[PDB]
């Protein structure tokens, strides 16, 4: 048909649009707003506060109460508002190397597989955005295994804590076992745990 | 009970997403080991340097931190759309798409005038100019013209790296107007960077011959650095 | 125990 | 005076900080792609936009 | 840009130091200083070659001050924790095939060159920031420096004779000098100073004929620079009246004792940095002998 | 890791005990014993166990000696041989 | 007397003045004079500013400045000192800001040292040295007292 | 006496140019050197001496002279607030062996 | 003459550390382990902090 508009420049604007990113905090909030905005508008998840928690029969034992209490408190409220805003970023651009809000935890005390799965059960649900903080969580989870595991959490945090990929792919491993703070996300490092090598 | 309408129902609204109007740059490749995001400089002969994924703590905005105990509610408490037998709804590709436009023009406007004066002060596509006058007779713009490195990196040199064709040659005291016109027979552009004592012997005479601006640190004896072996350089 | 982005920030340290 | 009020633009906000405000000169830019080093590559066409 | 013929050898890249009333060479200085000789001995080692493998340049917007930071922190004044946020290895980034990230001339690292902003010639700077992005992991656990031990050698080289050197042995002398009232800290105070760099650029990138000469000639210039630092580690250094003047005196000269607490005739060193003017040491060393 | 006394009957304390120190590779020890130089009274046998540089510390100034004494002393006893 | 240079009347003075400044040494100089700038968040942090104020209370602020930037220590470690105050084993999290809240250190070496010697004049100090304690004990709760 | 005088007499004679002993502040009282690196601000350069005399060397008085004041950006003795986390469990806790 | 009224606090352990004075010289000052009985040991670099 030809309509009369002017026209839609693929160039111009992905680099104009490219300055704003990289210069004008504020632009990651108005794009997650439009998914965030668009997930709530296909009704894909309605979210109801009737709470429904263990076998509900768990809550009154005596002995789970221990256990009843972990998960309970890791655990919080279905935020209307979290819901969305929490599957729009799986799908949006990234512009300040999401940092993991830190759940601080011993494991030490059979109850506490409940944070491990956290994890697993997120990493599983938002994977793409759950791979940005791969490293704060390799940061929490050989704690874990420090705990868990002393025989095997042994040799691999040795065999290096960290690597990097060599012109050939071989991966070069590190050999120190240093934390690893987001600061270096963008550098060339990977968190070692998902080395994903024997 | 749940990946009934969340592996199948989720998933769709997931995909149709990854192809929103904004939602651009790559997010994965299902590799947890190896990918890394592709970073972005904007660069600036004039030393400027923001990139743009930068990494800068918990911003007011409220994004920045992730938090995974959101599991949980999705998990085990939030009731579905298609899981307890509603009819699934659909968006229109209106609202959410003139919406992407509404901020594309919101958005371009805006850096306008920010790229509009930088622009202003770049002094956009044009190297200073000395020129210098050789054979006493011929006068103005009738010489050797030579600029200044600063400006020589700025405005024409981001351009050479474009073309692909091999960086500059360097006027040596050597080189003779083969190696001059063989440079320039590459890049094909009449440049020749200069950084080795005299220019002495022909060469320099080719060069009043053809533009080829030779480009040099900073002026001051650029009369001591030609041989001019016959008086008309000189350094004013 | 609530879904909450940033710190829960609870203490104030003294220089 | 185009209308487009901008604020919080080319400046910063995380919150525990201040709102520190960058810089805006910027003359010309090449958004060149920087190795993991930090530093600057020299645009390639099979890699880049 | 710009390149070199010998770096060292050109007019603004010339260390002096001020003594008493005009600024002098340091060469010059080094000749009013003496020793005494005690009753002990010492042998030098053999430093260990440097664990090959430079940290990671890691990603950091924004050109680092590296020529102040390397100096604040060896012949500081007071530096604290150096190896924290420390940057030292931003400093491999130089090196590499053909980055572009350029050496500053004023001592900082920038990303690219830039306008109107001399810097080394990235055709040496490659073999400077090549070995020395090392004096990045000083801190590493499996990496840090000798130490102690490399303190025989700061040593000899700084006092020892053009006999002594030879044959390793040496005497642990105390030096004394002609002081000037607070003449050490100020000595160094004027040396964080100097434009090292413009030096270790020069001291590992010439090829022989000339870098051994080079050598020869600036070895005067370097020993006043050990020398403001071994005293930074010195057992006491006390002040000893005599007729009119004061000869102070620095009780032995190379023998780290790992003092820490801060004196105040010299220039403290954390512990931090202690392992760091270690680190220091080690590589600028174990180079300097080719 | 404390360390007890021949002779089972003798509650009476345990002159010093034995430091494992958590240094693998030869630079690290070289370090850790370096700043050693702090701490009250540790002291160190040339060589090592299990080859992990591991140290003594003297619950007193003079027990130190009891310890010395008996070991300086078995020195010549191997030294002669040799 | 600079700032009056091509400037004022007396015209001796300034023909001197306006000649002095000719020297190659002496160049006058005045406001922004050299700017560092954070990495990581690339703000612009301590300014040089050739500000005219004497020269002896001007170098001695260098003095105050300089160790505080010197002291490469900044408001994060912070977190470490009441880390070491609670419950061995409470835990700190962030918010950790890079150089943009240096603060001086902590001088272990005069305390212990002063602290020897304040002990020493009033002795009476060990009345709150354990003042301090009672009150934290008595504050974690740790035993009630009762009639039972 | 008079040594706090360093500018004397301004005003201006008519007959001969310089007022009869008239002082005119030194070189000194306005040669804003640098600052040095080490943070001792020293005297401008003198054909490449390099060094300019640190300001406190010598013994000329010397208004104006770099100083480094901190920006707006870096407020210090700032209450900076942390999410402390009270370990839970207590029987948990371990004190002994580091 | 150095007015620094200290904290609210800090007023506290004054009135209650009830300052009264400072005898002790202290014209120079060390402090000293001092064995048993006397003698005043010198600085045992080993020993002493």
């Amino acid at each position: 048909a030809l309509r009369p508009e002017l026209a839609f420049d693929h160039d111009h604007i992905i680099r104009c649009l490219m300055l704003a990113a990289a210069n004008y905090p504020r632009l990651e909030g108005i794009i997650v707003q439009i998914n965030t905005g668009y997930v709530a508008s296909a009704n894909v998840i309605r979210p109801v506060s009737e709470k429904r928690y263990f076998p509900e029969n768990l809550e009154q034992n005596q002995s789970a109460a221990r256990l009843v209490s972990a998960v309970k408190a890791r655990a919080s409220e279905a935020d209307i508002s979290s819901i969305h805003l929490a599957i729009a970023r799986e799908v949006s651009p990234m512009f300040n190397v999401h940092e993991l809000k830190k759940i601080a935890e011993s494991f030490e005390d059979p109850s506490s597989i409940v944070v491990v799965l956290e994890f697993i059960l997120f990493a599983l649900f938002f994977p793409t955005e759950f791979n940005r903080i791969k490293g704060d969580i390799q940061n929490v989870l050989l704690l874990f295994f420090s705990r868990w595991y002393p025989v095997e959490y042994g040799i691999f945090v040795q065999r290096g804590a960290t690597y990097t990929i060599n012109a050939a792919g071989e991966f070069e491993f590190s050999g120190r076992n240093e934390k690893w703070d987001q600061a270096l996300y963008l550098s060339e490092h990977f968190p070692a745990l998902f080395s994903d090598v024997p | 009970n749940i990946a009934v309408a969340h592996t199948d129902h989720l998933s769709v609204v997931y995909a149709t997403m990854s192809n929103f109007m904004l939602n651009f740059t790559n997010n994965f490749s299902g590799n947890h080991a190896t990918f890394k995001p592709d970073q972005y400089v904007i660069t600036s002969p004039e030393g400027s340097y923001k990139p743009i994924i930068e990494r800068q703590g918990e911003t007011v905005d409220g994004l920045t931190i992730i938090d995974t105990s959101i599991v949980w509610p999705i998990l085990c408490q939030c009731t579905y759309p298609l899981v307890r037998q509603e009819e699934i709804v659909y968006p229109d590709p209106s609202t959410t798409l003139s919406q992407s436009l509404s901020v594309a023009q919101v958005l371009s406007k805006l850096t306008l005038p920010d790229a509009f004066i930088n622009m202003i002060l770049s002094g956009g596509d044009s190297v200073v100019m000395r020129t210098y006058q050789t054979e006493a007779d011929d006068d103005l713009d009738e010489g050797i013209r030579m600029t200044t490195y600063d400006q020589y990196l700025s405005h024409i040199r981001e351009r050479l790296h474009i073309t692909n064709v091999p960086d500059p040659i360097y006027i040596t005291g050597a080189s003779t107007p083969d190696q001059i016109a063989a440079s320039v027979q590459a890049t094909h552009v009449a440049v020749v960077l200069y950084q080795s004592g005299v220019i002495n012997g022909p060469a320099s005479t080719y060069l009043r011959e053809n533009e080829v601006l030779v480009v040099m640190p900073d002026y001051y004896d650029v009369v001591s650095r030609f041989a001019n072996a016959n008086l008309q350089m000189n350094n004013n | 125990k609530v879904i909450f982005n940033g710190l829960d920030v609870n203490t104030e340290v003294q220089p | 005076i185009t209308d487009v009020d901008s604020t919080d633009y080319g400046k910063l906000t995380l919150r525990f900080l201040g709102t520190l405000t960058r810089s805006l000169k910027m003359q010309n830019a090449q958004i060149r792609r920087i190795r993991p080093d930090g530093t600057v590559l020299r645009y390639d066409d099979q890699i880049d936009i | 840009q710009q390149p070199t013929g010998g770096y060292t050898t050109l007019e603004q890249f010339a260390f002096t130091i001020r003594n008493d009333g005009t600024n002098a060479t340091p060469t010059q200085f080094l000749q009013l200083l003496s020793w005494e000789a005690t009753e002990n001995e010492l042998v030098k080692k053999t430093i260990p070659t440097p664990e090959t493998h430079l940290p990671s340049a890691r990603n950091v917007p924004g050109n680092v001050y590296i020529e102040d930071a390397i100096t604040q922190a060896l012949f500081g004044i007071s530096a604290q924790n150096v190896n924290a946020h420390g940057y030292f290895s931003r400093l491999s980034a130089l090196a590499l095939p053909n980055t572009s990230a350029r050496l500053g001339l004023d001592g900082v690292i920038y990303n690219s060159e830039t306008i109107n902003i001399p810097f080394y010639d990235p055709a040496a700077v490659a073999n400077f920031a090549a070995t020395y992005a090392k004096l990045g992991n000083a801190s590493t656990p499996r990496y840090r420096a000798d130490m102690i031990d490399i303190y025989a050698h700061v040593g000899l080289e700084l006092a020892g004779t053009d006999a002594e050197r030879a044959a390793g042995v040496m005497p642990v002398k105390r030096a004394k000098f002609d002081s000037w009232e607070g003449s050490l800290i100020s000595l160094s105070r004027d040396v964080v100073n100097w434009k090292i760099l413009a030096f270790l650029i020069d001291l590992c990138s010439l090829e022989g004929e000339a870098l051994r000469a080079f050598k020869t000639r600036n070895r005067d210039v370097f020993r006043m620079m050990l020398f403001i630092m071994s005293t930074a580690v010195a057992a006491n250094v006390v002040n000893r009246k005599v007729t009119k003047r004061v000869d102070r005196v620095l009780e032995y000269i190379g023998v780290n004792s790992m003092r820490t607490a801060g004196r105040t005739a010299t220039i403290t060193y954390d512990l931090s940095r202690h392992e760091f003017a270690a680190k220091f040491l080690q590589l600028t060393f174990t180079r300097w002998n080719a | 890791i404390p360390i007890t006394n021949s002779n089972i009957f003798d509650d009476s304390s345990t002159p010093y005990n034995v430091r494992i120190w958590h240094a693998p590779t030869m630079t690290e020890v070289n370090h850790i014993l370096a700043l050693m130089r702090k701490s009250t009274l540790v002291s160190t046998h040339s060589s090592w166990h299990w080859n992990v540089l591991h140290t003594f510390h003297y619950r007193s100034e003079s027990d130190m000696i009891d310890h010395f004494a008996a070991k300086i002393l078995e020195d010549w006893r191997q030294k002669e041989k040799l | 007397p600079a700032l009056l240079r091509d400037f004022t009347q007396v015209n001796w003075l300034n023909r001197d003045i306006t000649n002095m400044l000719q020297q190659a040494g002496t160049k006058y100089g005045l406001g922004l004079t050299e700017t560092r700038l954070d990495y990581v968040r690339l703000v612009k942090t301590i300014v040089g500013h050739a500000l005219n104020i004497d020269h002896f209370a001007a170098s001695v602020l260098n003095i105050n400045l300089r160790a505080l930037m010197e002291a490469n220590v900044t408001a994060d470690d912070r977190i470490k000192a009441l880390q070491a105050h609670s419950m061995i084993s409470t835990q700190f999290h962030g918010p950790n800001q890079g150089a943009l809240r240096p603060e001086l250190a902590f001088d272990h070496d005069h305390i212990i040292r002063c602290l020897m010697l304040a002990a020493a004049n009033y002795p009476r100090l060990e009345g709150i040295i354990v003042q301090i304690n009672t009150g934290y004990v008595a504050s974690a709760n740790v035993i009630r007292p009762v009639s039972e | 006496i008079s040594v706090a005088r360093s500018m004397r007499a301004i005003v201006n004679h008519n007959e001969v140019d310089r007022p009869r002993g008239a002082v005119a502040p030194s070189s000194y009282e306005m040669d804003t050197g640098t600052l040095s690196r080490n943070g001792d601000l020293l005297y401008s350069p003198v054909a490449n001496g390099q060094v300019g005399i640190p300001k406190l060397e010598v013994d000329h008085i010397s208004f104006s002279n770099v100083v480094s004041m901190m920006t707006a950006n870096i407020r210090t003795g700032d209450d900076m607030a942390v999410e402390r986390v009270n370990p839970d469990d207590v029987r948990a806790i371990n004190i002994r062996n580091a």
